[PDB]
Order: structure tokens, then C-alpha cells, then sequence
């Protein structure tokens, strides 16, 4: 339920 | 399968990199500008200023220095080794009391100011957020650290020891982050016997502090997104609804 937490360990 | 004392050397050279490539603004450019400070009509410009602004320009500049935090955790040895919900747990605990203890850099003892939107401004700039209570547990936070003086260095080792935090509840591999947390304690003290500064461990915050007031920002945020949700909906970061909302 963190996509731009996710996207910015992403990136 | 502990770690030796060269692995540990190498650990404390490698926090201190991870800082020195995130720690968004230089310790030289905070301190040359010192001298720079809001004059009495942009103090009251800012008193000016509504709550919701202020309310939002704060959340991006938190939200700024929260990607900073978890980039330094990016950065940092053995974080990529913690499964992805581990990862989260830790940042959402975490990345806040990272940046409240960052913000000492930028925090002014001499004349109780902030580097805050390029010059320097004491608490009143933020009247208008209507949290005084809040605002000044930031300042006096910042002042208590301002006394210990800490290095670059330190303040690397000490936040890496904020976010690999195994007391989080909901983590689903303590053991592991137990582990990383020993090391990264291994190296910060290492650190202090070699700069002869053991001395400053009686002194740091008191455990659950940072606890405090993060668990009061998340309060006080309720309460505005209470008080103005669409305006949280329409104008603060994904970021910050996510980790705060
Ligand atoms: O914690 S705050 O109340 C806050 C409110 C809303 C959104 C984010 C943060 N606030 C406290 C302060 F008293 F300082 F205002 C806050 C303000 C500014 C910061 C910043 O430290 C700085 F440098 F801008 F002052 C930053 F964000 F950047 F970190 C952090 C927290």
C-alpha cells in the first residue's frame, strides 16, 4: 500500500 | 558469522559516505549563513500567511528531506538485505526522528533560528500553522543537540542507529535486523573510542523521545487533515499522505 515508497527504493 | 574489526572499519567508512552523499545541505553553506535572517517585514509576510499554506509548504519540505533519509537508507550496508516490508516498517518508524535529528545542522543555538526557505527564522516564522506546542518541542529538540556538538560523522552513525531500529513492531525478520543494528552499533562506538568521545553516549536522547514527537507531528497532522482534508488531498505529496495520513 506504498507505491511511491516502493518507487523510490525503486529507483 | 560476526563481523571483524576491518569489517567493521569498513562499515563506519561506509555510513559516513552514505551521509556525506544525502545529507541534502553541506554543514558549510548552514553555518556561512548564519547571518542571513528573515527581516521583521518577512517574518510577518510568513505570520501573514495562511494556515493551510504554511501547512502545505511545510509538508513538501519535510517530504524533500524524507526522500533524502531514504536514500541515505539506499545507500546504507545491509538495508538492501532487509525483505521489502522490513524496509517499509523501518522508514515509516523511522524516517521522521531521522530528519528531526538532521534538522540540528540547520538549527542555531546562538539566536534560537532555523535555516527554513533560504535565511534563517526563530519560531515565530511558523505562527501560522497554530501548533505553537509543537513548534517549539522541534526547537527545544534542536537545542538539546546543538549542546552535544556532534560531528558529521556522528550524526551518520547516530541516524543509522535510528532507522535500523529492531524494537519496530511489525518487522518479520527481527533476527536479521538485530543483527545489522549490533554492527551498526559496533562501528558508532568504534567510532567514538577512536575520537575519544564515548562520552557523549550518557547524553543522547532518552529512548521513546523521538517516539514523542513523531507520534505528536502524526497528531497534529490529523488534526489538519481533519480540520482541511481536501486541501491534504488536493496539494501534499503522495509521499507524506503515505507515510503520515
Ligand atoms: O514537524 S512540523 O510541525 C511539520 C509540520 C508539517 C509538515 C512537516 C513538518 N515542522 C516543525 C517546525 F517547527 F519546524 F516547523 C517542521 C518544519 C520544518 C522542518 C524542516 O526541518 C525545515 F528544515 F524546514 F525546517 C524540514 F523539513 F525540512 F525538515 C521540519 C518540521
Amino acid at each position: 500500500e506504498f507505491p511511491y515508497l516502493l518507487s523510490l527504493l525503486g529507483e | 558469522p560476526y563481523a571483524s574489526l576491518t569489517e567493521i572499519e569498513h562499515l563506519v567508512q561506509s555510513v559516513c559516505k552514505s551521509y556525506r552523499e544525502t545529507c541534502q545541505l553541506r554543514l558549510e553553506d548552514l553555518l556561512r549563513q548564519r547571518s542571513n535572517i528573515f527581516s521583521r517585514e518577512e517574518v510577518t509576510g510568513y505570520q501573514r500567511k495562511s494556515m493551510w499554506e504554511m501547512w502545505e509548504r511545510c509538508a513538501h519540505h519535510l517530504t524533500e528531506a524524507i526522500q533524502y533519509v531514504v536514500e541515505f537508507a539506499k545507500r546504507l550496508s545491509g538495508f538492501m538485505e532487509l525483505c521489502q516490508n522490513d524496509q517499509i516498517v523501518l522508514l515509516k518508524a523511522g524516517a521522521m526522528e531521522v530528519v528531526l535529528v538532521r534538522m540540528c545542522r540547520a538549527y542555531n543555538a546562538d539566536n534560537r533560528t532555523v535555516f527554513f526557505e533560504g535565511k534563517y527564522g526563530g519560531m515565530e516564522l511558523f505562527r501560522a500553522l497554530g501548533c505553537s506546542e509543537l513548534i517549539s518541542s522541534i526547537f527545544d529538540f534542536s537545542h538539546s543537540l546543538s549542546a552535544l556538538h556532534f560531528s558529521e560523522d556522528e550524526i551518520a552513525l547516530y541516524t543509522a542507529l535510528v532507522l535500523i531500529n529492531a524494537h519496530r513492531p511489525g518487522l518479520q525478520e527481527k533476527r536479521k535486523v538485530e543483527q545489522l543494528q549490533y554492527n551498526l552499533e559496533l562501528a558508532f562506538h568504534h567510532h567514538l573510542c577512536k575520537t575519544h568521545r564515548q562520552s557523549i553516549l550518557a547524553k543522547l536522547p532518552p529512548k521513546g523521545k523521538l517516539r514523542s514527537l513523531c507520534s505528536q507531528h502524526v497528531e497534529r497532522l490529523q488534526i489538519f487533515q481533519h480540520l482541511h482534508p481536501i486541501v491534504v488531498q488536493a496539494a501534499f505529496p503522495p509521499l507524506y499522505k503515505e507515510l503520515f495520513s
